[PDB]
């Protein structure tokens, strides 16, 4: 076979372990690599045969594991020193093929969000297209399940707008959702709504607009 | 009652190549046939029968009259040196069903050797219609299987009133039984044909034929293949002898997952994984070949008679290939090393001041059964300084890899079943291409 | 100290070629005997890699991604590069040619990203977006700011000639279906402080030089 994240997940603070996992054939039982990758650059790698660090790389990081399937630990991380890392392989012709992805997180206090509505302004009129904005601002984790209605109605196009997670300063979340519809398929109907639905709150809240909210 | 006098005492036909001419030195001498194209390619000690799909390459063998009937009521067995060239994915799904019998005694009957696809296969025609088979699925491992351009051995151990066996290297592969048959009035004509195959670029390149009037038992085929390999020369990778100032690989025996890889200009070398192939389909995967870095082996000092057949334990150099430049491996005084005894190796060390020990030998001490070779390193006095291995290690800011090294620490392992100077010497040869 | 650093600049269209200079620079020798590779990357995705081709130039990693694309090498100046045609969108990337010294992507470079767009430049349109007293005081006031039919990114996104940019929250843009990209940007200030001073959006989207601002006021009817 080739690679799987097993499991594909991360939940940490300021300080702890980290603990990853993979999982591979192992024809070639290869002790293998682990890539980290600062956002703000280029990738770069962490280990070689799951021991062997590179020049320049504080010892803090290790792994460990027999055959090809590998995991690896890291103990007291600097949120300045977190990114997404990655597992290998050893393909016959090899560069590695690369493991699916290694999900990462920085640990806030738990907390609901603040959700928003906007209407469009003129230029939709002068567009003729349109677009609902809501904002929800300044929460956590990523998990956000924002959805719409139409009067009523949910929706199945008009739903790709899911702009997604950031990180801050202060370590939290904020993310934005629009619409895109033409003007007879806006004005057509009189009130949509923001269904945001966060597992934190776990109590559903929305917000909604008035077309013509004069 | 000895191993060697019965194996003389039953051998009743030998093809064996002599001064480029095939005869049998069996006492029985028969026919031996040749035709303008039935060439012959290097051999291990001498030159090597060859086959080339088509009606030009017939060797066949009207026998004796007095052992024409040899195979009325009796056992026997075939045995040769053996290769075939590596079947590509191309080819392979191409005639994947091709089922020519190179040794045969058709015409119209009797024992039959069959190669067809990646099998081997006994196939024997009695007079009642009888028929047994005794397939080989292929050694799926192509990078040391069964057909692999690998010269190799093959006997098969018929007997009537008991099983016939196959046996590569000696070793078992595969068996069946044969009993509930007839008597056979078996032709005498003794085929070497592509017969009815469908590939231009067939060939088989048997060495070495012979046949035995009698069964066998694995104890004295295992000497008979050791018998056989001479110590003599000194074989590469597919077994044909080395060839001085020619292009070679290198891999080791117990790292075929890995190769060489040089590092910088003149500074050292070092080890890395394995670029290679792998049909999950047809059941066909082998580590890649001819990719790393190219060696040429040439003699310290150019002599009369300078042929390029390497004899056992013979002083040389050794030069790597790079550019088509050239460039020679060793090791200069002072040399640093791993606890001082494992020598780090280098390559042409252009040392202003310092002198390199660029005196190496090709010497054979391990593997009388597989086609390995050892390289030694003396110093500039006659001092055996190791044996060039595997051990592992870092040196300075680089990571830490898999180095070659020198270390006559080896020489108290040599009796051990692996060990981490041994070697392979692949040349760029025809029958075998990365897919 | 081996300073990858890449060029091959701009935007592509579909069908077109693309050239990709790996200029591996300060290391004289450079090419001596390890391999050199490539990394394919679209933004926020798993990751496969391109290739890995020799100096001798045996062949590259050849999954169901070659006969498009093509490797080249160059021991004038250690270089190589990477050749690109009949290209769809789905690889607008940022692509990453890689020192494979000893088997191991070490040491990598700033990179540059690649653009398979259809469309060409365009001033950006800005939009303004005001609240009101309608649901006032959620907590406080955030008003928010929308800018769109732009190409391509960047987009400049501040507030005030760049004043407070406390508690602004832009986003990372998404391209719209037609052929364009989308985003916006907001602020969040006291519940009651508007209308007492200015808040004006500030988009800029240089390559096609139209420095636009609205002088956005909370609109009540």
């Amino acid at each position: 076979i080739m690679m799987t994240q097993s499991p594909a997940t991360l939940s940490v603070s300021p300080g702890e372990r980290a603990t990853l996992s993979c999982r591979a054939s192992q024809s070639v039982g290869s002790d293998l690599a682990w890539y980290q990758q600062k956002p703000g650059q280029a990738p770069r790698l962490l280990i070689y045969g799951a021991s062997y660090r590179a020049t320049g790389i504080p010892a803090r990081f290790s792994g460990g594991g027999s055959g090809t399937e590998f995991t690896l630990t890291i103990s007291s991380m600097q949120s300045e020193d977190f990114a997404v890392y990655y597992c290998q392989q050893y393909y016959n012709w090899p560069p590695y093929t690369f493991g699916q992805g290694t999900k990462v997180e920085i640990k806030r206090t738990v907390a609901a969000p603040s959700v928003f509505i906007f209407p469009p302004s003129d230029e939709q009129l002068k567009s003729g297209t349109a677009s609902v904005v809501c904002l929800l601002n300044n929460f956590y984790p990523r998990e956000a399940k924002v959805q719409w209605k139409v009067d009523n109605a949910l929706q199945s196009g008009n739903s790709q707008e899911s702009v997604t997670e950031q990180d801050s300063k202060d370590s939290t979340y904020s993310l934005s959702s629009t619409l895109t519809l033409s003007k007879a398929d806006y004005e057509k109907h009189k009130v949509y709504a923001c269904e945001v639905t966060h597992q934190g709150l776990s109590s559903p809240v929305t917000k909604s607009f008035n077309r013509g909210e004069c | 009652e000895d191993i060697d006098v019965i194996l003389k005492k039953s051998t009743i036909l030998n093809l064996d190549i002599n001064n480029d001419i095939i005869s049998d030195i069996s006492g029985f001498n028969s026919s031996v046939i040749t035709y303008p194209d039935a060439q012959l390619v290097p051999g291990i000690n001498g030159k090597a029968i060859h086959l080339v799909n088509n009606e030009s390459s017939e060797v066949i063998v009207h026998k004796a009259m007095d052992i024409e009937y040899n195979d009325m009521f009796n056992n026997f067995t075939v045995s040769f040196w053996l290769r075939v060239p590596k079947v590509s994915a191309s080819h392979l799904e191409q005639y994947g069903t091709n089922e020519y019998s190179i040794i045969s005694s058709m015409k119209g009957s009797g024992w039959s050797v069959s190669l067809k696809g990646n099998n081997l296969i006994w196939t024997l025609k009695d007079s009642a219609g009888e028929v047994r088979q005794i397939t080989f699925r292929d050694l799926p491992d192509k990078f040391n299987a069964y057909l692999a351009n690998k010269w190799v051995f093959i006997t098969i151990t018929n007997d009537r009133l008991s099983s016939a066996n196959l046996y590569i290297n000696g070793v078992l592969m595969g068996s069946a039984e044969i009993t509930g048959l007839g008597a056979i009035r078996e032709d005498n004509n003794i085929t070497l044909k592509l017969d009815r195959c469908n590939n231009n670029n067939q060939y088989v390149s048997i060495d070495k034929f012979r046949i035995f009037c009698k069964a066998l038992n694995p104890k004295e085929i295992e000497k008979l293949y050791t018998s056989y390999l001479s110590i003599t020369f000194l074989r590469d990778f597919w077994g044909n002898p080395l060839r001085y100032d020619t292009e070679y690989y290198l891999i080791p025996v117990a790292s075929s997952s890995k190769d060489v890889q040089l590092k910088n200009i003149t500074d050292y070398m070092y080890l890395t994984n394995a670029p290679s192939y792998t049909n999950g389909k047809l059941n066909i995967y082998y580590r890649r070949l001819y990719n790393g870095l190219k060696f040429i082996i040439k003699r310290y000092t150019p002599n009369n008679e300078i042929d390029s057949f390497v004899k056992s334990g013979d002083f040389i150099k050794l030069y790597v290939s790079y550019n088509n430049n050239e460039h020679i491996v060793g090791y200069p005084k002072d040399g640093n090393a791993f606890n001082n005894l494992d020598r780090i190796l280098r390559v042409g060390y252009n040392a202003p001041g310092i002198p390199l020990y660029k005196k190496m030998e090709a010497v054979k001490l391990r593997d009388l059964k597989t086609y390995s070779v050892q390289l030694k390193l003396y110093d500039d006095k006659n001092a055996s300084l190791g044996l060039v291995g595997t051990h592992n290690g870092q040196i300075g800011n680089d990571p830490n890899r898999d180095i070659l090294i020198a270390s006559n620490w080896y020489f108290n392992h040599l009796k051990d079943k692996i060990l981490g100077c041994d070697w392979y010497f692949v040349p760029t040869d025809e029958g075998w291409t990365n897919d | 100290q081996l300073q990858l650093q890449e060029s091959g600049p701009g935007l592509v269209r579909p069908s077109e070629t693309l050239s990709l200079t790996c200029s591996v620079s300060d290391d004289s020798m450079g090419s001596s005997t390890y391999y050199w590779a490539w990394i394919r990357q679209p933004p926020g995705k798993g990751l496969e890699w391109i290739g890995n081709v020799y100096y001798n130039g045996v062949t590259y990693y050849n999954s169901s991604l070659e006969s498009r694309l093509t490797l080249s090498i160059d021991p004038s100046k250690n270089q190589f590069s990477l050749i690109l045609s009949s290209v769809t969108a789905a690889d607008t990337a940022v692509y990453y040619c890689a020192r494979q010294a000893d088997n191991w992507f070490d040491p990598w470079g700033q990179g540059t990203l690649v653009t398979v767009s259809s469309a060409s430049t365009k001033g950006p349109s800005v939009f303004p977006l005001a609240p009101s007293s309608k649901s006032t005081s959620g907590g406080t006031a955030a008003l928010g700011c929308l800018v769109k039919d732009y190409f391509p990114e960047p987009v400049t996104v501040s507030w005030n000639s760049g004043a407070l940019t406390s508690g602004v929250h832009t986003f990372p843009a998404v391209l719209q279906s037609s052929g364009l990209y989308s985003l916006s940007s907001v602020v969040t200030v006291p519940s009651s402080s508007l209308g007492t001073q200015t808040y004006i959006c500030n988009v800029n989207h240089k390559p096609s030089n139209t420095k636009v601002d609205k002088r956005v006021e909370p609109k009540s009817c």
